[PDB]
């Protein structure tokens, strides 16, 4: 026997019920008839809530609807006018479906329960964003919200987003609707470093926002602009800036399209149901029931999971809040005042359309993105070198072997020439020097150096009471924020990691030891094991070498011998061994091998133990060091490294000597 | 001249068709300069559309400017279907018994509606009085999507935040009654949680599923207890008995006060701030009630009535609200379930401050708690299953049983003798099995196997073997301190970057590992092309490996160390070695896992070093470890 199921619907006019009723005979026709048949019901949109409530309550759920299918009118009064029938539906667990409601705020399955839909929310736009931002390398961005539950779920979906990554907060910005003056945000808006933006609002908003933004000029070159289809359309189109990104959801103005697909799902859903037993019809007609409709929530349950990824308006897959998965969207570009197809989204993947990218003002490509940065140094003769600048002028025209000028930079340092010490004026130029000048390039940043008054890096010493002083050295003055960022051959260890953020490594080397080649087992070394006041084993106190012996347990007996006989600083320790002062040297091998190359009268012996990495150093608060790390990685894997290295370790005159 | 006020109220239930009608209204508190005009009118059975179309019908031409509702229902939805009908009016409402009073979404502020239930948050708060009195300290709460969440999350963080006592919040649960469960997916989340006291939040019909569950799980019995807001009590009247006994919860009471004591106090809320509006602006409040046609004008110049309303005090009592429309602090009653149905009184709280009767006891070793089951695999030497003689029936000696599904076989060993001495000296039993699943921990894209899962999903509390120790693993669970020396390793018949690239040299070299292995996966961390490459060279088991090895057809194999070298000593013929002087990089020791920072922890750690420190793994060495080879030495 056939079993007349029925569904029920609110369509903008009687040409869409007609449509609706075709998609259902299309829907009976294609699947078994002998079993089940659907049946469609529909009515127009009402003038208010409480008609359409009525007639859900009397025209549909009479009809023993399974479900509903609903649409934005033709004249939007207010915003979700397809509000009654989720709460009214609701109450019985019986699914809605809505065809044109974009709406945000139905995503949330407290409220609405019943609540699916064949479009994604506002806020799910972000997903387009996040990846633009992505693909575009821009991290830092400003968010622009409306105060309502739309923005800030924008808000949260975005943070969200972001929150996979270290979370991104460059900054945000709230502002309350209805509100024509908004001048004052924007002027804190500029202050913030992050030069792109992104906004969600009503077209009345940001036809305010558009205006107050143009005052300020931010609509200009070196800014971007993300927005939400609502913005590019609509009044807000009249008043909206030059080179501005957008999006365009598609099919979101048809019903039609949604409305054959929605149904084709539904039967599917249905079909699929069906097979499943204990099930019940919904509950005939509102008078007389007051209890809900055990099966809705399951219907819901398979709806949701019910593929047939075939679909006239595309691939059909539902998140968890009954919101539509894997939406397309078509991006937009205002160019000559117009809207463009610059490219169209689909799928996770953004595609480019073969038309010219534009940027806010004049760009034939312009992506650009996101104020001094205070550096300090140590004197560490391979990746740092010290020369005065000559009288007034600043610095020589001095060449590397491969032929290039050698870059030059001016730091402040100590000076031991004169007998008391200033802080002296210098030239320094250096293999880090280098690679911060190509970040400063790379990165927004502007560059003042100066070497740190204390020739030791850094060291944890001073006075006993609670916690007292700090670590003497370039370090110290990085907490104490003398310098913002620290630029030198710094080792990288966790005694010191837990007090600041540390870049990745540039460079990897361990320690090891000098010896004369001309007539040391290993890390471990009999002849150390097996120490002599005959036969002495030099280093630097407070060298970081030092913390290694102090620190560490294991070895801890072994740190004495090094201990007695320490030299101040490395070119002194490099001569003790050259001026044969001292048998043997040990220091990390990066600042050792091209000594050992410079000389040659000199090796390096053993494997480089104690393994390890230098890197720049930054404050865990600062998120200029994200950038850096991310930079640096940028730096090593086309061999800008491999190459720097290639030209500051000469290697010229060498070899193992045995 | 005369300002007579036009009102109507209405009654559903009351388990009468001839309800009590009119029996209030009757001039009180005349005073008031509005005098009140009722019409009141009773239905029998809530419905969206029978409430809608009535409530409007009364509208009419009459032009009533406010309405009380009250019910027999436990229904949770009527206060927001009644609140739906204001935001389209601008007519206030408000109700005093049932689902009306029960709580409801957020109201939107542009629309009035109130209740005479008791606020979220208050009610939250009422709970933790509750729980502080018989000093609970230690909770975990259940709710579901129901609307109001996460109001109460919240309030019950802001009032647990403050207090100086050392509470914990064990676990928050967030499920959707919506996509109903197959799964009985609260089955298997409510079955984690380990906390005796547990506060619940849902609908009334909900609470009796995640009831029915939660007898299925066990956790209604024997010391946990329960604790519940107003909304799963409802009216009281009637409790399927699905709730387990000794349920707590919260709601108003009937006796203190009749229902039309109630319906007074909420005309004379409405009249009295009908009478203050009157006194600010002179004005007349009233307004044409029809909703089918656009709202009345100057309806919209109403909003200031909301806030007049929001406090209101007549009979020496303050009916004062919330921005969201419950009144601030309504008297509320503790309530608990007496034994079979009855639902009987045991605390009085009002304002501030809550006074409760009960005194005490409110409706297995002294040093030490409960028991850990161990789960480990089998490696030689350390980890050694055996299959025990069937003649005997059970294990012999040294060896423990352990079991594997799939029978059980008998366990011995390093692993074995370490466990064996550390339970005789920290003094606890335990029950030991073999892995199934992946045996030493791996991982496939997102999620985690082995051992390591059975100590993630707490079905193991400490697990057992040749376990290596990485960062990772270190991260999830703490580890104990390593016994032995070892770490990565080769072994070969007899940093260079010979292993970096085989094709520099222009024969083929060949070295594999085991797949699986923490030294694999350290191995893809560091060196990709060396993984990538030696996936070719990958071998199934450490015997077959070794079979590799040992016939030819592969030069050198890389291991664990401790492995390596018991097998270095250990050979049919001493065709078998280490590298160099098999000093290891990735210098590691097998640690044990524990669960998290809770755990006997640091008392294991001592047991540990107290075993090298009267030598007995020295012994322990020469016997399990040493190898005959090496022999020349």
């Amino acid at each position: 026997d056939p079993k007349i199921v029925n569904i029920g619907a609110v369509l903008s006019t009687k040409k869409h019920e007609q449509i609706f009723r075709e998609a259902v005979n299309q829907a009976n026709f294609f699947h078994f008839t002998r079993k089940i048949q659907l049946n469609a019901t529909s009515v127009t949109h009402r003038p208010n809530a409480i008609q359409m409530a009525l007639s859900v309550c009397e025209d549909l759920i009479s009809s023993q609807v399974y479900a509903i299918l609903v649409s934005h009118p033709p004249a939007p009064t207010d915003h979700l006018t397809p509000t009654p029938i989720s709460y009214t539906a609701g109450f019985y667990r019986i699914p809605v479906i809505g065809l044109t409601t974009r709406m945000s705020i139905y995503s949330d399955k407290s409220i609405h329960l019943s609540f699916l839909r064949t479009v994604p929310p506002y806020s799910h736009q972000a997903l387009v964003w996040f990846e633009m931002m992505r693909l575009f390398n821009w991290n830092h961005v400003i968010l622009i919200v409306s105060d309502d539950h739309e923005g800030r779920a924008a808000q949260k979906k975005l943070e969200t987003l972001l929150e996979e990554k270290e979370s991104k907060a460059d900054k945000v910005l709230q502002f309350e609707p209805g509100t024509k003056n908004l001048t004052a945000l924007l002027l804190e808006a500029k202050e913030l470093e992050a030069r792109v933006i992104i906004l969600s609002a009503s077209e009345d908003d940001a036809t305010a926002v558009y205006k107050s933004a143009a005052m300020l000029d931010m609509t200009g070159a070196g800014y971007v602009w993300l927005v939400g289809e609502r913005e590019i359309s609509g009044s807000a189109l009249r008043y909206a800036p030059d080179g501005i990104i957008g999006l365009q959801l598609i099919n979101g103005k048809n019903e039609s399209a949604h409305i054959s697909d929605a149904v084709a799902v539904v039967a599917q859903a249905i079909h699929e149901l069906f097979e499943m037993e204990q099930i019940t019809d919904p509950p005939r007609g509102c008078v007389g029931n007051t209890n809900i409709w055990k099966t809705g929530p399951l219907f819901k349950r398979v709806l949701m999971s019910s593929k047939y990824p075939d679909g006239v308006t595309g691939r059909i897959e539902f998140n968890e809040d009954g919101d539509r998965k894997f939406a397309q969207y078509s991006i937009m570009n205002l160019q000559n005042r117009k809207l463009v197809q610059v490219g169209i989204f689909d799928g996770s993947y953004i595609i480019q359309n073969d038309r010219k990218i534009i940027w806010p003002g004049g760009e034939t490509e312009r992506p650009q993105g996101y104020t001094r940065l205070k550096i300090v140094t140590i004197h560490q003769e391979p990746f740092v070198y010290v020369r005065p600048t000559t009288s007034d002028g600043t610095c020589r025209e001095e060449y590397t072997i491969n032929g290039d000028p050698i870059k030059k930079v001016i730091c402040n340092g100590p000076d031991e020439t004169i007998p008391g010490r200033p802080t002296v004026p210098q030239c320094c130029y250096g293999f880090c020097v280098d690679l911060l000048i190509k970040l400063a390039r790379e990165m927004d940043f502007t560059y003042e150096v100066h070497l740190v008054a204390d020739g030791k890096f850094g060291t944890q010493e001073r006075v006993n009471n609670s916690n007292a002083a700090a670590w003497n050295g370039m370090m110290g003055e990085l907490l104490s924020g003398q310098a913002d960022m620290i630029v030198a051959p710094l080792t990288i260890n966790n005694e010191r990691a837990q007090y600041i953020e540390f870049s990745k490594p540039f460079k990897y080397q361990g320690l090891t030891i000098l010896v004369k080649k001309e007539i040391i087992t290993g890390i471990n070394d009999p002849r150390l094991r097996n120490p002599s006041d005959k036969f002495i084993y030099a280093t630097v106190k407070q060298s970081s070498v030092d913390i290694y012996f102090r620190r560490q347990v294991e070895l801890s007996t072994m740190y004495r011998h090094m201990e007695k006989h320490n030299y101040e600083s490395a070119a002194e320790a490099i001569q003790a061994v050259r001026d044969n002062k001292l048998h043997a040297f040990i220091w990390d091998s990066a600042v050792l091998e091209f000594e050992a190359s410079q000389k040659c009268d000199l090796v390096t012996t053993g494997e480089l133990f104690f393994r390890s990495g230098f890197g720049i150093g930054m404050r865990k608060d600062s998120p200029w060091k994200q950038e850096v790390s991310l930079n640096i990685l940028k730096s090593h894997e086309n061999g800008f490294m491999e190459e720097l290295d290639k030209t500051w370790v000469r290697y010229q005159e060498c070899d193992s000597r045995s | 001249k005369h300002p007579n006020m036009d009102i109507a109220v209405i009654l559903v239930g009351t388990t009468e068709e001839v309800a009590i009608k009119d029996v209030h209204e009757k001039d009180d508190f005349h005073h008031l300069p509005v005098t009140p005009r009722v019409e009141l009118v009773t239905m029998q059975e809530s419905d969206p559309k029978s409430i809608i179309t009535r409530i409007c019908d009364l509208m009419s031409d009459k032009k009533v400017q406010g309405v009380v509702f009250g019910d027999d229902t436990d229904q949770e939805a009527i206060a927001q279907i009644l609140d739906f009908i204001s935001v389209q009016t601008l007519t206030p409402i408000l109700g005093i018994h049932g689902g009306s009073s029960m709580i409801m979404a957020d109201k939107e502020e542009a629309s009035m509606f109130f209740q005479f239930g008791p606020s979220i948050e208050q009610q939250a708060s009422v709970m933790l009085n509750i729980m502080e009195e018989y000093d609970w300290y230690i909770f975990s709460i259940v709710t579901t999507y129901f609307p109001g969440y996460q109001d109460f999350e919240n309030k019950v963080r802001s009032t647990i935040e403050n207090s100086f006592v050392g509470w914990e919040l064990e676990e928050v649960i967030h499920l959707d009654m919506s996509l109903d469960d197959i799964d009985s997916k609260i089955q298997n989340q409510l079955k984690k949680l380990q906390s005796p006291v547990i506060l619940l939040y849902c609908t009334k019909e909900e609470a009796t599923y995640i009831f029915e569950v939660a007898h299925s799980v066990g956790l209604t019995g024997y010391g946990f207890t329960w604790i519940v807001p107003s909304l799963v009590a409802g009216d009281t009247d009637t409790v399927p008995d699905e709730f387990p006994t000794g349920l707590i919860s919260v709601s108003y009471d009937e006796w203190d006060y009749d229902l039309p004591a109630r319906v007074r106090d909420g005309i004379a809320i409405i009249t009295t701030a009908a009478s203050t509006m009157l006194s600010e602006h002179n004005s007349i409040p009233q307004s044409k009630s029809s909703c089918n046609n656009i709202q009345e004008s100057r309806v919209y110049e109403a909003h200031m009535l909301k806030r007049y309303l929001i406090n209101v005090t007549f009979e020496g009592r303050d009916l004062s609200f919330s921005e969201d429309g419950y009144q601030m602090h309504p008297k509320l009653v503790i309530i608990l379930l007496n034994q079979e149905r009855k639902w009987e009184r045991v605390g009085k709280y009002k304002d501030r401050s809550l006074k409760m009767w009960p005194v005490f006891d409110l409706y297995s070793e002294e040093h030490k708690d409960e028991h850990l089951s161990i789960v480990t695999l089998e490696e030689a030497p350390f980890v050694i299953v055996e299959d025990v003689d069937p003649l005997s029936g059970t294990c012999m000696r040294n060896t423990v049983p352990c079991r594997k599904q799939i029978i059980k076989r008998c366990c011995k060993g390093f692993c074995i003798d370490i466990l064996k001495k550390i339970a005789k000296t920290v003094k606890f039993t335990y029950d030991l099995y073999l892995v199934t699943n992946g045996k030493h921990g791996k991982k496939i894209n997102g999620v985690w196997n082995g051992m390591i899962g059975e100590v993630v999903t707490k079905r193991a509390y400490m697990a057992v073997g040749s376990l290596t120790i990485n960062e990772e693993r270190s991260e999830v669970v703490d580890f104990s301190v390593p016994f032995i020396e070892t770490g990565i390793s080769v072994m070969v018949s007899r940093s260079d970057k010979k292993f970096q690239r085989p094709n520099d040299f222009s024969p083929a070299f060949r070295f594999g590992t085991v797949p699986n292995g923490s030294t694999e996966r350290n191995i893809r961390n560091n060196y990709l092309e060396m993984h990538s490459y030696m996936v070719k060279f990958n071998q199934r088991s450490v015997q077959d490996a070794l079979l590799s090895l040992k016939s030819g057809k592969l030069d050198a194999f890389i291991y664990d160390a401790a492995v390596l070298n018991y097998m270095a000593g250990r050979d049919e013929g001493c065709k078998l070695v280490t590298i160099g002087s098999g000093k290891v990089f990735a210098t590691t020791g097998y640690g044990i896992a524990i669960q998290k920072d809770s755990g006997w922890k640091r008392q294991v750690d001592l047991a540990i070093l107290q075993l090298f420190g009267d030598g007995e793994m020295e012994e322990l060495e020469a016997l399990w470890l040493t190898g005959i080879c090496h022999n020349e030495k």
